[PDB]
RNA sequence: UCUGCGCAUGGCUCAUUACAUCAGACGUAAUCUGCCGCAAAAAUCUUGCGGUCUCCGCAACAUUGGAUAACUUGGCGAAACGCCAAGCUAAUACAUGAACCAACCGGAUGUUCUCUGUUCCGGCGGCAGGGCAACCUGCUGCCAUGGGACGUCCAGCGAAUGAAUG
RNA sequence: CCGGCGUCUUUUGACGAACAACUGCCCUAUCAGCCAGCGAUGGCCGUGUAGUGGACUGCCAUGGCGUUGACGGGAGCGGGGGAUUAGGGUUCGAUUCCGGAGAGGGAGCCUGAGAAAUAGCUACCACUUCUACGGAGGGCAGCAGGCGCGCAAAUUGCCCAAUGU
């Protein structure tokens, strides 16, 4: 598995770039993972509190991605395929997809 | 060419930035200063150019005659209060304000500072004419066109 | 922040201005850019005109010009000999307008040798031409003294003109 | 940046009232200045009366039924200053705005081939890139390739049918000339003399027909024609002659007895 | 929901404040300026197919590429105009890129050949002799106030510097 | 085959922004000297800014202002204008229009052509609101309305039909 993200028991995200086994307050721009993209005016930063990259016992949830797959299947994940929501809307992609 | 060290005392040199005068030629030799390269500029409101500017040597970047400094809206007159400071004089205008209630005038003077071109050097009590130029120091906005 | 104003300053009467207004963003200093020698690094800043101006840091090359013949070539900036403003500046080899400097001088040499169809053009250009002595001695050795006549701190390009006799003779004697 | 205007601070050459409303329209920037212009909505509503309300003026203009300079406009607010031909093809009428005597905007009605004529005063001339000369006007129009005889403060006859410039007219000598601004508006006369004061405004002395000389600034001169019998364009309701206060009052009474 | 535009205007309040602020007149040749108006625009080696070495030959409404939200799925937190992972997929968002079409204007030129200067004051190249290796002498070829033909390189707008013009 | 929109860059009129100056402005001398270490006045070279400039660095010079009241203090947003007067004047201007400044007190900042914006952001201070106390917020001198205050001042109403944006 590769680790990805997850949160504190106060909902506050983990940040890969921040290094702490603790929570600190930092300036967080819109495009960062501590503050949503679509809130506020163009060109802004706020002060949000959040957690570092280093794990401890304060984690409620941890999100991963499978990279290598074991010999023991785990339900709802490696036993299940879910199709794409939408097919391509670009012309040239239809030509790569059906190979026509 | 060659240096004139009468002008120079600076650690930066001084040159005229309008026109190159630093070219070597034998055309600046056997002449007082007349054959030497200069920049000259007319002031077209009836202020006749001096001889000194045209044929001179002097390097100043804060007079309209040897620089791109320009003469604009206001033109005033005033005497000489003092000649003190280097290339800066002190002019005193005097006029009359009127008061309606007493139907009688009063004398009120503006003591003002000006940048006097090194061409001119008027004595105390002389009358000066002064134009409207871009800022040149904190207080100085004027320049000396002519002297009476 | 930093401001450019007469409203924190004493008057001609020795009195003090009194305020009633918080400072504008129209009036606005910024910290000076330090152009030196070393690898070129250029950090833009956005300005009030809706355009960018470029902060020269550490320019080691300039576009230099030889007077009188109406030419120019690039060459490498090596040293700063002199400056009007301070001695301190010169020692750190900061580049700011009206510093005398030192350049590679190589392209100028090359050029001047080019200054059968070709061959007779040379002989015509050799005629009615001469050069100052103090110039040519230096130009032989492969070093020269020049001045930087563009401000590098707000364009991030350092351009200069090469000293000629009248002015050269002054800066020389100051060393 | 200003985006609001109040009725009082707006011109009363637009003939707004003190009461009724609080705001007046601030037009989008264009050929003409804020004081000398008159906005579309004002014209259509308060004068022509093809609209009774603001919203009705949007209805007409956004749609498009109205042209100025012969170009159709989808603009709600646009300036209309001086020597502008406006044409509503639905009515089939061609107005040419001017300055009437007594400081009033004139709306004068023209033959159809006159509405392709226009007169623009030149402000500056300058050479632009490629050595291409340019006359820049008081309506902001750029005349490429003007005649080599062009000078500041001269008029250029301007075809709106297809864009170019035929022969000019100069401000030189005595010529039939009219005033813009300065409260001698719409008054027409010959140039008697042109005084010079360098570094300051250049006075000119005009003499209208049936004498009565006067003085107005060079800046406020706008040429009409070579002569009064060589004029290219129409005059407003009064010919460019003012009358004494007494005579105004007299005539007002005489007509009121009908 | 992404994208574009506006939200700095209107509205409200007089605390600071006397060479301040404001009013009349005046300048910005000392500068910026979205929207609006009249206008301007000739740099650009690209695309597709076939063979084929990353190379050529043809063809020419130019036939361009890659993600991200809503959404879906797992969710977190006492609450929060607080937030996380994975999977999706758009463009007048973002990133690329236009040969031919193509006018006109010059300079640098080339070890390209064609007229040429019916002479010698100069230069250059080669060979021989002597040499203090600095240099001299003799002989041969080419060029000298010139224009054609052919080849090569730089050339646009905006900005920087020097020089000439204005 | 043609039409209408949309956009890049360049160019200059317009709408504005930002500076500077000529002239004018209440009381007080029991406020008469004021200004320069750390810029006061000017010159010289640079730096910075969209730009001019002691705006700022370095170097050099010793100036600048004052009984025609500088400097300091008190009262006060400025003007158009209001009241009263035969005339001359006297007095008012918080307030509809224009100009400036401010958004609890201060400072700093981003974005944008334009802001040092505050129903934008960051910090401190004085207050102040939620929280299973781990944290998270608030800024009415916008309209109503409430508390306080003082001799003293309106409805938690209806509408975008009009006038503008």
């Amino acid at each position: 598995f590769k680790l990805q993200g997850g949160s504190d028991k106060q909902g506050f995200p983990m940040v890969q770039g921040v290094m702490a086994p603790s929570r600190v307050s930092l300036l967080v721009k819109r495009g960062a993972v501590g503050f949503n993209t679509f809130r506020g005016y163009q060109g802004e930063r706020r002060r949000k509190s959040l957690r570092g990259c280093i794990l401890a016992s304060d984690i409620a949830v941890l999100n991963v991605v499978i990279v290598k797959t074991g010999e023991q299947p785990i339900e709802g994940v490696t036993d299940v395929s879910v199709p794409r929501r939408l097919g391509p809307k670009r012309a040239n992609k239809i030509r790569k997809l059906f190979n026509l | 060419h060659s240096v004139d060290l009468t002008l120079q005392h600076e650690k930066a040199y001084q040159r005229q930035t309008a026109v190159n005068e630093n070219s070597h030629n034998p055309n600046k030799k056997h002449v007082n200063m007349s054959g030497h390269i200069r920049y000259s500029k007319k002031i077209g409101l009836g202020f006749k150019t001096p001889k000194s500017a045209i044929n001179g040597k002097y390097i100043d970047r804060k007079c309209p005659f040897t620089s791109d400094v320009s003469i604009r809206g206001r033109i005033l007159r005033g005497v000489v209060h003092s000649t003190k400071m280097k290339r800066s004089i002190v002019i005193r205008r005097d006029y009359l304000h009127f008061i309606r209630k007493y139907q009688r005038y009063q004398k009120r003077h503006r003591s003002l500072t000006v940048h006097c071109s090194p061409c001119f050097d008027p004595k105390p009590g002389d009358e000066v004419i002064v134009g409207q130029c871009r800022p040149l120091s904190k207080t100085i906005r004027y320049n000396v066109l002519e002297v009476v | 922040g930093i401001v450019r104003s007469r409203l924190h300053k004493r008057k001609i009467t020795g009195g003090k201005t009194k305020i009633h207004r918080k400072r504008m963003k129209a009036e606005l200093g910024r910290l000076p850019a330090h152009t030196k020698l070393g690898a070129r690094r250029v950090s833009p800043v956005r300005a009030r005109g809706g355009n960018f101006k470029l902060r020269g840091l550490r320019l080691d090359t300039g576009n230099f010009a030889w007077s009188t013949e109406a030419i120019a070539q690039r060459a490498r900036i090596l040293d700063v000999v002199y400056n009007a403003t301070s001695n301190e500046l010169v020692r750190t080899k900061t580049l700011v307008k009206n510093c005398i400097v030192v350049v590679d001088a190589a392209p100028f040499k090359l050029w001047y040798a080019k200054h059968d169809e070709l061959k007779r053009k040379w002989m015509l250009r050799r005629e009615n031409h001469k050069i100052e002595k103090a110039v040519a001695d230096q130009l032989k050795e492969g070093r020269l003294l020049a001045r930087i006549t563009s401000r590098p701190g707000q364009t991030a390009r350092a351009d200069g003109a090469l000293l000629e006799g009248a002015e050269l003779q002054f800066y020389l004697k100051k060393l | 940046t200003k985006k609001h205007l109040k009725r009082l601070y707006a011109p009363k050459d637009w003939m707004l009232s003190k009461l009724t409303g609080v705001f007046a329209p601030r037009p989008r920037a264009g050929p003409h200045k804020l004081r000398e212009c008159m906005t579309l909505m004002i014209i259509i509503r308060n004068r022509l009366k093809y609209a009774l309300n603001a919203a009705e003026a949007q209805m007409i203009l956004r749609q498009g039924l109205v042209c100025v300079d012969g170009k159709p406009r989808k603009d709600t607010k646009y300036p209309v200053g001086f020597m502008d031909v406006v044409e509503i093809p639905r009515t089939g009428d061609r107005f040419r705005i001017l300055y009437d005597v007594k400081g009033r905007f004139a709306l004068v009605k023209v033959g159809e081939a006159e509405g392709n004529i226009k007169l623009l005063k030149v402000e500056n001339v300058y050479t632009s890139t490629g050595r291409i000369p340019v006359a820049m006007t008081h309506d902001g129009h750029r005349i490429r390739y003007p005649d080599p005889r062009t000078h500041r403060g001269d008029t250029l006859v301007y075809n709106l049918k297809e864009k170019k410039v035929v022969d000019l007219i100069k401000s030189s000598n005595g010529k039939v000339v009219m005033v813009t601004g300065g409260a001698n508006r719409g008054r027409i006369g010959e140039i008697m003399s042109i005084e010079r004061h360098p570094g300051a405004f250049d006075i000119a002395r005009l003499k209208d027909a049936a004498g009565h000389e006067f003085a107005t600034r060079a800046s406020n001169i706008f040429v009409i024609g070579k002569d009064m019998q060589s004029v290219p364009v129409t005059l407003p309701k009064q010919q460019g002659l003012r009358i004494n206060v007494i005579q105004e009052r007299e005539e007002k009474l005489i007509a009121a007895e009908a």
